[PDB]
């Protein structure tokens, strides 16, 4: 069973390496859900590859690889993670990711 | 098998080089069959790391090196009267370990092609393009746009004032000396990122949105390469091919690509594909046939070359090149090319600053 | 678009199907297009994930709740005449939260198949297999040879003491109830383990393997399912197909799925779609086009499945699916599949021990 | 710069999730290179799909996702994992682990 939210913490406005809540064997793809509204869009926080617009995402991300941000909560909404399976990327599920500062 | 198998990009002229293997069958009696299938740099080293594929693959020289560490292509060893009949730099973009691995064909630089009825006096400097966007927008038009998703279009920017790839020094290339977050690749980068918050460029502008406007008569200037040249002909747009725009009073230093002849390690054609690159391929006749189907723009073979720089866009072609570097055929350029791709789109799309962006492409590429 | 485009897979009478399409053609000008690509299972949600891809979809029902989930699917709302015309619980396996979302066509089990002229009592247990196998050595021959690749062709002896997939309670199956590493499948995968061990299967035996060396009378029993019929038809080898052999008393448990035909969600011809399998496809003589061509096996139209019944290979296949199970069709199966795959091979070729292959396949399946 | 080799500590005789030092956008996939001599084969340890042959490995392997071995040196050879760069399985490196017994 996969866990719906992931609560971590970081010192704030310093990077910090996100743990990624996501298996083994499934690719992790970072969004941000605009007003943490569910039926807002996702906005990806790293473009791999279907209309792309700047969007002043600030100093938020400071890595994609490994995924890595200025601890802080997002402006434009929810961090989110998600998770698709190796071998079939219609199996998924979404993580969110909750920061307690330190 | 008795049988030559060539694989070939679709924007190139495989018809002509077609011409170039019926002259050698009338010769030989040996077959010559040309394919041109999508992503062959992806298709062939999957079907030659399982001992199958084509006689003789055809793909600029940055990625023979990776193809060459798993033993992937053929040796070749020309003779000394048949290598003075290139340029000394393309054999040594085809060497790999002090092996030649494949034989040059053409020299690639991109290079700035402008619309000569909107634009007759095109920029000289990039700093002036902003201006030029400004008024061109008041007539429902737009300064430049080329392909921002590949990070070969946007390298002359970023390696004008300072930028590099891998480092040069005693004979090899130092994977821990890359040059993408030094100051004048930041200070590339942040025009390109200026370009765009300004509303001079879009983030999502790739390589068909950029060739559509500009073929259309919609912008004045592009930035491509000879392999663009045909589809702008018969797009009866007039148009100039010149040396890309300086930025901070530097040239662009666009990236030189070899386009190459490998032959696969596995085949049992070796001395039939050496042949036919050295004694029909290699020769005035037989780059001839090549340029005149598709135009190869510079090439490797000195004497047709010293005729193909009368034509203006290859002279442009060659100045382009002599301003910038050779890419390195090391099996890390693919680290390279992806850490770099992502960060110059993550900060032209705004996902990441460009002193973020370039420090973390910097860390993963020298890794 | 006033035009059906159909993906089926190439093992299945698709000239068949096209004949129903050409009469459907006739009867309403509607050109119905029949393709057969390669891993339409893949290709299917690939495309229609960006709103593209045929009309029609064939393919086991176990990949279509993934799809529904994703909203791939349209869903069918047919009519209670035509829903009596098949079997309830095919019903049940295209329906995927209270949804039906494609029409069943044929109900698929694994049977034994046996060679008449080497084997005329085929062997009603898998205890007494090893002892054949000793036999027919001394001729030359082996007793069983099948796809031990695909866990679908393992499930029936795994499950036969005690294994299952997703336990089903209160009208849904739970994700959290696996049984894949309980007593019965550690006894039914130690018995493969051990026929590996003791050198009557090769852990690299695939489909192709099993098939070519059935086909050619090298060994005397296979375990295929009705897409295989054709080629042992044409191979002039005299064979029987019969019920699963037992284990320890009990009967294997082969998959049970159910070929059905989904409309895709983006399909403008869904009306057409409908119209075409309710009227034309899902009829005695539609049927009849499709199984002439290559055989179905079982249907799920309870008119035709009486008449084909008649047929000792598809009553066969009738009495194997009712000792097996329904496969779930929730998303999951994906990586309850590679669960049990990796485990399965992993303990075939001596990778890990049965119990530690199964038990760690028990928990990535069930997470 | 990717280190040839990952010296890692766990109890002998009991399971250990081996730390993987493949880096983040590269594929790991173990291997026992037979009697740790270069020149000989790689007995994958995990098949995912080219003649596969039946081998005792025991009790070393406790699971393939995530890569679990019951602690100790392996008897047929060296511990070895590939890291393969996802855009390009061409650029890889091997990685030796070695364990150090608590
Ligand atoms: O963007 C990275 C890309 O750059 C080069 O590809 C060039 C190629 O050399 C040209 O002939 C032409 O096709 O444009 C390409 C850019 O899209 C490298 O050769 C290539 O390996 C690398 O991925
Ligand atoms: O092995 C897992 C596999 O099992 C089933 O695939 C069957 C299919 O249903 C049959 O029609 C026939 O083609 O044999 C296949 C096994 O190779 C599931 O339908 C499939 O999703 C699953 O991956
Ligand atoms: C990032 O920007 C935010 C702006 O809201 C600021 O609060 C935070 O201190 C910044 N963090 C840095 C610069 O590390
Ligand atoms: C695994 O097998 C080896 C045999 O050499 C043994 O030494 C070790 O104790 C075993 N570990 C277990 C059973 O956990
Ligand atoms: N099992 C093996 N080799 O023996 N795998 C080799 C994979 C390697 N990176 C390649 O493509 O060359
Ligand atoms: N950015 C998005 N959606 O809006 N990605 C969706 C990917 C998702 N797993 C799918 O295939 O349905």
């Amino acid at each position: 069973f996969h866990q719906e939210c992931s609560l971590q913490s970081c010192t704030q406005h310093q990077p910090y390496v996100v743990d990624d809540p996501c298996p083994i064997h499934f690719y992790s793809k970072w969004y941000i859900r605009v007003g943490a509204r569910k039926s807002a869009p996702l906005i990806e926080l790293c473009v791999d590859e279907s209309p792309i617009q700047y969007i002043d995402i600030g100093n938020y991300t400071v890595s994609c690889l490994p995924f890595t941000i200025n601890c802080q909560e997002p402006k434009l909404g929810s961090l989110v993670v998600r998770c698709s399976f190796y071998e079939d990327f219609l199996e998924y599920h979404d993580v969110r990711v909750v920061l307690d500062f330190i | 098998e008795g049988k030559l198998v060539i694989w070939i990009n679709g924007d190139k002229g495989y018809n002509g080089l077609a011409e170039v293997g019926k002259k050698f069958e009338k010769d030989t009696g040996i077959k010559v069959t040309v394919e041109h299938p999508d992503k062959l740099e992806e298709k062939f080293p999957q079907v030659a790391a399982t001992g199958d594929g084509p006689d003789i693959i055809f793909w600029a020289h940055d990625r023979f090196g990776g193809y060459a560490q798993s033993g992937l292509l053929a040796e070749i060893t020309p003779a000394a009267a048949f290598q003075d009949k290139l340029y000394p730099f393309t054999w040594d973009a085809v060497r790999y370990n002090g092996k030649l691995i494949a034989y040059p064909i053409a020299v690639e630089a991109l290079s700035l092609i402008y619309n000569k009825d909107l634009l007759p006096n095109p920029p000289k400097t990039w700093e002036e393009i902003p201006a030029l966007d400004k008024e061109l927008k008041a007539k429902g038009k737009s300064a430049l746009m080329f392909n921002l998703q590949e990070p070969y279009f946007t390298w002359p920017l970023i390696a004008a004032d300072g930028g590099y790839a891998f480092k040069y020094a005693a004979g090899k290339y130092d994977i821990k000396d890359v040059g993408v977050d030094n100051a004048g690749a930041k200070a590339g980068l942040t025009f390109l990122v200026d370009l765009i918050k300004n509303k001079h460029m879009n983030a999502d502008t790739d390589y068909s949105i950029a060739e559509h406007a500009f073929n259309h008569g919609e912008t004045a200037m592009t930035i491509n390469g000879p392999w663009a040249w045909s589809n702008i002909d018969t797009s009866a747009v007039n148009y100039g091919v010149t040396v890309l725009p300086t930025f901070k009073g530097q040239p662009s230093k666009p990236f030189v690509g070899v386009l190459s002849a490998g032959i696969n390690a596995a085949s049992p054609n070796k001395e039939l594909a050496k042949e036919f690159l050295e004694n029909y391929l290699l020769t005035d006749e037989g780059l001839e046939a090549v340029n005149k189907d598709k135009p190869l723009g510079a090439v490797a073979l000195k004497s047709y070359e010293e005729e193909l720089v009368k034509d203006p866009r290859v002279a442009a072609t060659m100045e382009n090149a002599q301003k910038g570097e050779i890419m390195p055929n090391i099996p890390q350029m693919s680290a390279f090319w992806y850490a770099v791709r992502t960060a110059v789109i993550n900060a032209a799309s705004g996902r990441q600053t460009v002193d973020a962006a370039l420090a973390a492409a910097q860390t993963n590429a020298a890794a």
